[PDB]
C-alpha cells in the first residue's frame, strides 16, 4: 500500500541503515526490525564501548549525537549542528583537539541507532510484518541502498572539506507538481503587488544575525515556464547533498547565505552568548575546524505546505538516475582537459618561442579572488590535469582565456551569496542603449524602474500592444547580455549600436528608390532621355552599398534574406525607432471583439500582427550580426571568410518552425520561448570548438549567468516568466534583470 | 512528529474561518461539494432529528 511505501522510506532510507552492513550480516539486520527489545540491548552495550573511549568528553559526544538523530528524522535544527559522525568525533566548534576523540566507526553506529528509535510505532509495525513474510524482497531493498552509499561516500573523501559538511542519512524527495514556496522580503514584496503568492508565515529567524522583516509566501497549483522546476539543475556535482569543493549545502532549501569574512566573525562571537529564533544558523567548516560561511535554516512546519511525495521504489530511481548523469558531465571535462594538452604539445614541438603565451593555472595567481576559486576546484579533475601536463602544471592559452574573465569588468557581488547584478556603470550604458534603439514611448512603459507594466495599462487594447512589444525587447537584451559574458566589451557595443543602426535604416530608404526603378525602366522603352536618367539612377545608388560597412553581410545573402521578400509602407516605423507606435497600427487591424478581448483574445497567425511581430524579431538579429562579425575580425584577426562561417551557426531561420499546441488556449509567448531555446543550443555547440579554455573555466570559477541554483529560493529571468504570460515585472528594476545561464554542457542537456 | 499536528490544526482554522478572517458562506459551501476528505469526516456526523424525515 501506499503507507507501507512511505514507511520504507523513512525505515530503510533516512536512518542510514546501510551502515549496518559493515559489521551485521543481512539476517542480523531483520531481526532488529522484528523486535525492539534487540534495539535496546545494542544500544546499551554500544554506549559502554564509546564511553571508555570518550572518557572525560562522553557527555558531549552523546548531546551531539541525539541532536543529530532528531534532525534525521523530524528535520529539526538545533543549534551548532554537526551533519556527519566526522565531524562529531572532532567535537567542532566545542573543544579544540589534534585528533578523533573516539572511533568513527562505533559512533556511526550508535547514531543510526538513536534515529531508529524515534520513528513513530505504527509505521515501525509496518517494517516488522514486512521483514518476516517478505524475506526476499526486503534483502534486495537493503541491498540496493548500499550501493547508493558506497557511490555517494566514494566522492566525499576525496576532499577534506566536503567531507566535514555532507549530511548523514541523505534520499531525494520531490514536491507536488505546480506548487511553489519561496522567502522573501515584505517591503520589496509590496511593490509587486502579485496576485499568485499569499502569506502564510513569518520569518522569525534568530538572535545571532539581525535583518528586515521576511516572511514565506505560497503559491498553488499552476502552469510554470519549462525546466524552471522538478530536477535539481545544478551545475556541479554534489555528494551527500553537499556541493563538492566548498561543502555549501544544495539538496535541501536555505533561506540565504552568508560568505563575508568580517560579517562570518561579527556573527560568530555573537552566538557564543547564546541563541534564540525558530529558525538558526547552520555553520560551515573549515578544515581545521574554523568558521567560513553561515547558512539560514527553513522551518520544517512550512515543508508540509508542498505536499512531497516520499515513495521509496521512486525516490530510488531517481537517485541512480542522477549519479548517473553527473558521472557523464565529469567525463566530458576530462576529455576537454585531453584537448587542451594536445593544443600545447604541437605549438611547443613548433617552435621553442611559443612557451611566452602560455600561462599555468595551477601555478601562483597573483589574483587573489581568481586563487582562491583555484583552491576550491575538484580534486577528480586535478589529478586528471597533473597526469598529463605534470605536477602542478596546467598550461593555456593567454589570449583565450582572457576572454573567460571579461564578465567581472562589469559584474558585482558574489554568486554563492545570491545578490550578483550587473554594476551600476553598465545598467548606464544598456539603458541608454535600449531607448535609441526602440521608441521613447516603448522605454517608458517597459523600462519603468519604479512601476511595473501591470500597474501602467488601464484599458483592454493596450493590453494587447502592450503584451507584443515585450517579445522584441527580450530578444534585444538577451543578446546583449550574451556577448558580454563571452568576451566583447561594454565599449564597443556602446558605440557601435548607434552606427550600425543608421546604416540598416538608409539601406531602406535607398532600396524603395531602386526597387520600383525596375517598372520604370519597363515602362520607358522609348527615347534615351528617360533611359539615361534610369541607367544612372540605379548605378549611382548602387555604389552607395558598396562603401557600406555591413557589406559582407548581403552579399552572404543572410542580411538580404527577408529585405527584398517583401516591403510595406508602415515597415519604415520599425527602421525610424518607432517600435511602439508601430505595434499600434498593426493592433487597429484586428476585429472589433478581439481587439477588445483584453486580456483574453486568441491572435491568429494569420492577422497582421502576428507577421509584424516576426519581422521585427528578425530585424533585432539583423544588429546582433553586424556586431559578431565586426568583432571577428576587428579585434581578433581573422579573415573574412572565418567571420562569416561561424555567423551562420549561431542563427535560425524562424519561418520553419510555428507554433504546435493546442487550439483555444494562449501561447503567443511560450512558442517564442522555445524558439529562443533552439537557438541557445547552437550557440553552446560553438562555444565547445572555438573555445575550449572558456568551457572548463565556465564550470570552475563562479560568474554571474554561469552556475545553476546554489539552493537559494528560485528565481526567474526573463526568459523563465516570458512564457508564463505574466505581466507584474519590469526590464528595469528587480526582478527582470537577471539572464539565462551560459554554461556550455547544460544548456546541451538542459 | 509535531508537524503532524500542525497540518491538521491549519485545516480546522480555515473551516472555523479563523485563517480567513461575508462571502464565507459560499466558500464553504464550494469547498464541501469537491473535497474527497472533508466529505468523508461529514458524512459520519449525527443526522439531526428535524432531519430524520428527509433521510439523507
Amino acid at each position: 500500500t501506499d503507507t507501507e511505501w512511505s514507511a520504507m522510506h523513512t525505515g530503510l532510507g533516512k536512518t542510514d541503515l546501510a551502515v549496518l552492513r559493515e559489521t551485521m550480516s543481512m539476517a542480523e539486520i531483520r531481526d532488529l526490525l522484528s523486535s525492539s527489545k534487540k534495539v535496546k540491548d545494542e544500544i546499551s552495550t554500544l554506549e559502554k564501548e564509546i564511553q571508555n573511549q570518550a572518557g572525560r568528553n562522553w557527555n558531549l559526544v552523546q548531546k551531539k549525537s541525539k541532536q543529530l538523530a532528531q534532525y534525521m528524522i523530524m528535520g529539526e535544527v538545533g543549534n551548532n549542528l554537526l551533519r556527519n559522525a566526522h565531524a562529531i568525533s572532532r567535537l567542532l566548534g566545542e573543544r579544540i583537539t589534534n585528533g578523533p576523540v573516539a572511533d568513527v566507526a562505533a559512533i556511526d553506529k550508535l547514531i543510526t541507532l538513536y534515529s531508529l528509535e524515534l520513528m513513530n510505532k505504527s509505521d515501525r509495525d509496518l517494517l516488522s510484518e514486512l521483514a518476516q513474510s517478505e524475506v526476499e524482497g526486503m534483502e534486495f531493498s537493503i541491498a540496493y541502498m548500499v550501493g547508493q552509499r558506497t557511490e555517494e561516500m566514494r566522492k566525499a573523501k576525496g576532499d577534506n572539506r566536503t567531507l566535514l559538511n555532507h549530511f548523514k542519512g541523505y534520499i531525494p524527495v520531490e514536491n507536488q507538481q505546480g506548487v511553489n514556496l519561496i522567502i522573501a522580503d515584505d517591503k520589496e514584496f509590496a511593490k509587486l503587488n502579485s496576485q499568485s503568492f499569499t502569506r502564510i508565515g513569518t520569518y522569525q529567524g534568530s538572535t545571532g544575525f539581525r535583518t528586515g522583516s521576511k516572511g514565506y509566501y505560497f503559491s498553488p497549483v499552476a502552469a510554470r515556464a519549462p525546466y524552471s522546476q522538478g530536477i535539481l539543475q545544478n551545475v556541479r556535482n554534489t555528494a551527500g547533498g553537499v556541493d563538492i569543493g566548498t561543502g555549501f549545502t544544495l539538496g535541501t532549501m536555505v533561506a540565504g547565505r552568508i560568505t563575508d569574512k568580517p560579517t562570518v566573525e561579527r556573527i560568530t562571537k555573537a552566538l557564543a552568548k547564546g541563541e534564540r529564533g525558530r529558525e538558526p544558523l547552520m555553520p560551515i567548516y573549515n578544515s581545521k575546524g574554523q568558521v567560513v560561511a553561515y547558512e539560514q535554516s527553513v522551518d520544517p512546519n512550512m515543508l508540509k505546505h508542498l505536499n512531497q511525495d516520499n515513495h521509496f521504489a521512486k525516490m530510488v530511481g531517481v537517485w541512480r538516475g542522477r549519479q548517473v548523469e553527473e558521472a557523464k558531465a565529469q567525463r566530458f571535462n576530462d576529455i576537454l582537459i585531453e584537448q587542451l594538452h594536445a593544443m600545447y604539445e604541437k605549438d611547443i614541438k613548433d617552435s621553442s618561442a611559443n612557451k611566452s603565451q602560455y600561462v599555468n593555472l595551477l601555478g601562483k595567481i597573483d589574483d587573489p579572488v581568481l586563487a582562491d576559486a583555484i583552491n576550491l576546484m575538484n580534486i577528480e579533475t586535478r589529478h586528471k590535469a597533473e597526469e598529463l601536463f605534470g605536477k602542478d602544471e596546467l598550461w593555456v592559452r593567454r589570449d583565450m582565456l582572457n576572454d573567460a574573465l571579461g564578465y567581472r569588468a562589469a559584474s558585482i557581488g558574489d554568486v554563492w551569496t545570491g545578490n550578483s547584478r550587473w554594476s551600476p556603470s553598465t545598467l548606464d550604458t544598456v539603458k541608454k542603449m535600449f531607448l535609441g534603439a526602440f521608441g521613447n514611448k516603448a522605454y517608458h512603459v517597459v523600462m519603468n524602474a519604479e512601476n511595473t507594466i501591470q500597474n501602467l495599462v488601464k484599458d483592454a487594447k493596450t493590453v494587447i500592444v502592450v503584451k507584443a512589444v515585450v517579445v522584441p525587447a527580450v530578444n534585444f537584451l538577451a543578446n546583449i547580455y550574451q556577448m558580454i559574458g563571452r568576451g566583447v566589451p561594454v565599449k564597443d557595443i556602446a558605440v557601435n549600436i548607434p552606427r550600425k543602426t543608421s546604416e540598416i535604416n538608409q539601406y531602406i530608404k535607398s532600396r524603395l528608390r531602386q526597387i520600383d526603378a525596375e517598372a520604370e525602366l519597363r515602362a520607358a522603352e522609348g527615347n534615351p532621355n528617360l533611359v539615361r536618367k534610369l541607367k544612372t539612377e540605379i548605378q549611382s545608388i548602387t555604389d552607395s552599398h558598396r562603401r557600406m560597412s555591413i557589406w559582407p553581410l548581403i552579399e552572404a545573402g543572410e542580411f538580404s534574406s527577408i529585405a527584398d521578400a517583401g516591403i510595406s509602407r508602415d515597415d519604415l516605423l520599425v527602421a525610424e525607432g518607432k517600435i511602439h507606435e508601430y505595434m499600434e497600427k498593426l493592433a487597429n487591424k484586428l476585429p472589433e471583439k478581439v481587439r477588445n478581448a483584453g486580456r483574453y483574445a486568441l491572435i491568429a497567425k494569420d492577422t497582421a500582427l502576428f507577421q509584424g511581430i516576426q519581422k521585427t524579431v528578425e530585424y533585432s538579429d539583423f544588429i546582433a550580426k553586424a556586431i559578431i562579425y565586426d568583432d571577428l575580425v576587428k579585434r581578433k584577426k581573422k579573415s573574412s571568410s572565418e567571420a562569416l562561417g561561424q555567423v551562420t551557426e549561431e542563427f535560425i531561420n524562424y519561418d520553419r518552425l510555428p507554433g504546435r499546441f493546442r487550439g483555444y488556449m494562449e501561447s503567443m509567448g511560450l512558442m517564442w520561448f522555445y524558439n529562443f531555446k533552439i537557438r541557445s543550443i547552437k550557440v553552446a555547440m560553438s562555444m565547445i570548438r572555438n573555445n575550449p579554455v572558456h568551457s572548463l573555466i565556465a564550470t570552475v570559477v563562479p560568474a554571474p549567468t554561469m552556475f545553476g541554483n546554489v539552493g537559494l529560493p528560485i528565481q526567474d529571468n526573463m526568459l523563465t516568466m516570458l512564457a508564463e504570460g505574466r505581466l507584474d515585472y519590469s526590464l528595469g528594476f528587480g526582478q527582470g534583470l537577471r539572464a539565462p545561464t551560459l554554461n556550455p554542457w547544460f544548456n546541451l542537456t538542459h | 512528529n509535531p508537524a503532524d499536528r500542525y497540518y491538521a490544526q491549519q485545516k480546522y482554522d480555515t473551516i472555523s474561518g479563523a485563517n480567513l478572517v461575508t462571502s464565507l458562506l459560499p466558500t464553504f459551501l464550494g469547498l464541501a461539494m469537491v473535497n474527497e476528505e472533508l466529505r468523508s469526516i461529514i458524512k459520519e456526523m449525527p443526522v439531526p432529528k428535524a432531519d430524520k424525515k428527509l433521510g439523507n
